[PDB]
């Protein structure tokens, strides 16, 4: 670990600001920061060549700290989007002679969203094949956190926020289900917050 | 110390 | 006061060659072996008061290979025209019988960076201890060359120093005599 | 073979003047033996040398990270690779070592020139005087110029044209950022 | 543009597998690293040009070769199952910038018996929801499947959307005491009442599992868990 990245967990409300850090212990050149999102590969967000540069692209603004050791990075107006690995890469001496970039171990940025009008419930489902059912607790407040159980045979995931676009309706959603006899959906999510 | 190398660029 | 630092290389086609070095005031730094991938300093004391590890120094002349093809394509296939050098060989110090000396062979201003050199004494080949340096770049953008042969004065050898280039018609020869 | 043949060349040349205080960068490339587009840490961008490297200095400057990339170069790495060998490239120091010798431009009896050989001195910016029993003789001195050797030294012969005549006593003073003091090697008759 | 292949594979212990990157931006540079959790990104080999290979920070249990400015092969010599991670390929023309890849997901098995296809079921919105909240959330549950080489979607009248959907960012152990337990995930799509209530309109929840290949010797009785597409559907009821 030549780069050091704090913090390495952030969760931020909607709105909010964020900003990360990232120390260098050998004098850098050049500084880079990546963005991996899930499921997909880390690409380029800001390159900074020169000393004490601040170079934004749009809510995006990083800095080149003129200890030629530091970084910091700010995403301003967080959105649920937001989410995801940020890396933070350089070069000294030595990597621009080899031609690599050192990496930083990330910071993985988790932005809650605005449930506007809470109302939290739970539902039940049914196949539309089959008597196999499952359970829906639907509509929570984004301070809400979903455990798991530790009646094995009952099957609890864990939070998952969908945004409906054009109707500006958000919402946070969990799902659980269980093939033992003796399962309630409100018995359910009750034990799980 | 340790000299840098300058990249040369690539053309299309 | 004034000073150089230059990064020169070059690619030659269709030889497949090239060389990477740093200059300092027109004096070689070190440059980079192409075959055992190695840093060469010219003075050893350099290799112990700096340090260069470069991989990228072999992908900058991958890149200058690329860009030769293009440019090759951009100029209808241009060629090069052979420049031919010219030739002197001096002594390091002055010429004492009985006291060790060297031969330098200084080819200047000529290009492509492609040359056969060779020490002649009596006629015949010698390379006991003969050295050399890389191709050096000049202001003009024509190349030079050092060549080394450590000999000890005498009356009955003569020495001589044949440079071939394509620039030259026959093999040019220049004598050396105590 | 007698196949033609293409040269491809790039220099990185970093300028210094008064020592880190003004640099100058200069991201140079050149086909054959010509120049056809040039990176000037001057200007900011690559602007071409031929109408050769017009696509090259279009296609270059259209990449913004390539060039904030080389606008840093004077301090990223000129100055960097200034100060890494200035102890042993800007502050090397070597002792000169002068020999006088006689000699004879034609085959004659008698010498008719009279040779100064400053050898082996780095840096190359030398000074070599010629005197005559205590009076400089400026008229029929014939230089060498600065010699490269190529191994970090340099080398002129600084050289007389005069019939030495028994009696008289010549001295070749010769001056050098290595010593402390002008060095006087004289040669008598 | 850099591109892996595979982008899944299931291998046996001690095999021998060669993933593939492919970049068409002539780059000089290509590296090869493998991204597991709490470490990040590591570099296993790299090459500055064509020929021309050096290597990182976790050379050993691979090696790698690069002929020519296209191709960079990373190759496990004897698969280990430490060597499971997700494994990304990078390139550069003029570094520091690098372009990754969409990576390669490797899951290295002692047997490939455990390898198992998933069930995939639609589960319809409740009615309580439709009077309570006017909106139809649909629920599809994808169960037994192993390992988690799986890409879930929803499909509104032939189109796949992304509007109103959430899939699980990580997938449920079935058993969860087990470190070969067999996977479940679950993802929701949640579209207007009256959408769902016009019976003219079409939900299909789709999973693409990446199992095993045409190649993989397959000695039981059940049928081969190739890599296969296993769907359930749902219309809209009155
Ligand atoms: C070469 O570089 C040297 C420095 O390495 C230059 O000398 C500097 O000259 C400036 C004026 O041109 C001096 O600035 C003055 O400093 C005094 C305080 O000492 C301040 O009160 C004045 O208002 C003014 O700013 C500077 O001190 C001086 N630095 C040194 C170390 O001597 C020099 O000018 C450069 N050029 C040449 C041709 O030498």
């Amino acid at each position: 670990q030549q780069l050091n990245q704090s913090p390495q967990s952030m969760f931020i409300q909607e709105g909010e600001d964020v900003s990360m850090n990232c120390t260098s212990s050998s004098i850098f050149n050049t500084w880079l920061w990546y963005k991996q999102e899930p499921g997909e590969g880390p690409v380029l967000l800001i390159a900074l060549y020169k000393a004490g540069e601040l170079t934004s692209n749009g809510r995006l603004t990083a800095q080149f700290g003129i200890t030629r050791k530091d970084s910091f990075l700010n995403i301003s107006a967080s959105i649920p989007s937001d989410v995801g690995i940020y890396f933070c890469a350089g070069q000294d001496v030595g990597n621009t002679n080899a031609g690599k970039s050192t990496f930083g171990d990330g910071t993985t940025l988790t932005v809650k969203p605005n449930i506007q009008n809470p109302d939290p419930a739970v539902y039940q489902l049914r196949d539309s094949k089959s008597d196999k059912s499952v359970c829906l607790f639907t509509d929570f407040d984004s301070q809400t956190n979903v455990s798991q159980s530790k009646d094995s045979d009952v099957y609890i995931t864990d939070k998952c926020v969908l945004d409906m676009r054009s109707m500006d309706f958000k919402s946070n959603s969990a799902v659980a289900w269980s093939n033992k006899s003796d399962f309630a959906c409100a018995n359910a999510f009750n034990n799980s917050i | 110390d340790r000299y840098r190398l300058n990249y040369s660029l690539p053309t299309g | 006061e004034e000073h150089v630092i230059i990064q020169a290389e070059f690619y030659l086609n269709p030889d497949q060659s090239g060389e990477f070095m740093f200059d300092f005031d027109g004096d070689e730094i070190f440059h980079v072996d192409m075959a055992k991938k190695e840093t060469v300093w010219r003075l050893e004391e350099f290799g112990r008061f700096a340090s260069f590890e470069a991989q990228g120094a072999l992908a900058n002349i991958a890149v200058d290979k690329a860009n030769l093809e293009i440019m090759t394509k951009r100029s209808n296939y241009t060629p090069i025209t052979n420049v031919p050098p010219e030739v002197t060989v001096l002594t390091n110090s002055p010429v004492e019988l009985r006291e060790p000396n060297v031969l330098i062979c200084f080819i200047d201003k000529f290009t492509p960076p492609v040359v056969n050199v060779t020490w002649l004494r009596n006629g015949k080949p010698v390379t006991t201890g003969v050295s050399e340096t890389v191709f050096l770049p000049r202001e003009d953008h024509l190349f030079r060359k050092f060549h080394y042969l450590p000999f000890l004065p005498s009356t009955e050898d003569v020495y001589d120093c044949r440079v071939e280039h394509w620039g030259l018609d026959e093999p040019l020869l220049k004598h050396w005599e105590f | 073979d007698t196949r033609p043949r293409f040269l491809e060349q790039v220099k990185h040349e970093c300028h210094f003047f008064n020592g880190t205080e003004r640099v100058r960068f200069l991201d140079r490339y050149f086909y054959h033996q010509e120049e056809y587009v040039r990176f000037d840490s001057d200007v900011g961008e690559y602007r071409a040398v031929t109408e050769l490297g017009r696509p090259d200095a279009e296609y270059w400057n259209s990449q913004k990270d390539l060039l904030e990339q080389k606008r840093a170069a004077v301090d990223t790495y000129c100055r960097h690779n200034y100060g890494v060998g200035e102890s042993f490239t800007v502050q090397r120091r070597v002792y000169p070592e002068v020999t006088v010798y006689p000699a004879k431009t034609q085959p004659l009896q008698h010498h008719n020139l009279l040779v100064c050989s400053v050898n082996g001195f780095y840096p190359g910016s030398i000074e070599v005087r010629w005197f005559r029993n205590g009076q400089e003789e400026k008229t029929g001195v014939v230089s060498t110029g600065l010699i490269q050797n190529g191994d970090w030294t340099f080398q002129t012969l600084v050289m007389l044209e005069t019939v030495p005549r028994s009696g008289e006593v010549y001295t070749c003073q010769v001056e050098h950022p290595s010593l402390t003091s002008p060095l006087t090697v004289e040669w008598r008759a | 543009g850099i591109t892996q292949s595979p982008r899944y594979k299931i291998t046996e212990t001690g095999r021998q597998v060669t993933l593939m990157c492919h970049q068409t931006w002539s780059h000089s540079y290509m590296f090869w690293y493998r991204q597991d959790l709490g470490h990040g990104l590591r570099l296993i080999y790299y090459s500055a040009a064509a020929d021309i290979t050096d290597k990182g920070e976790v050379p050993d249990g691979y090696v790698v070769s690069r002929s020519k400015t296209e191709n960079f092969p990373l190759t496990l010599e004897s698969a280990t199952r430490s060597q499971t991670s997700v494994y990304f390929c990078a390139s550069s023309g003029v570094p520091p910038v690098q372009f990754f890849g969409p990576g390669t997901r490797l899951t290295v098995l002692e047997d490939l018996n455990k390898v198992f296809p998933p069930e995939v079921a639609v589960f319809e919105p409740s009615e309580a929801e439709i009077s309570h909240t006017q909106k139809a959330t649909l629920v599809c549950l994808a169960t037994g499947f192993f390992p988690d080489h799986v890409e879930l979607s929803w499909w509104v009248n032939g189109k796949e959307v992304h509007s109103g959907v959430c899939t699980d960012p990580q997938p449920l152990k079935e058993q969860p005491a087990l470190n070969d337990s067999r996977y479940a995930l679950s993802s929701r799509l949640r579209v207007s009442a009256t959408f769902w209530q016009n019976p003219r309109n079409h939900f299909r929840c789709q999973v693409q599992f990446y199992g095993l290949s045409e190649n993989d010797e397959w000695t039981q009785d059940r049928a081969k868990p190739v890599t296969q597409i296993v769907s359930a559907e749902a219309w809209g009821r009155a």
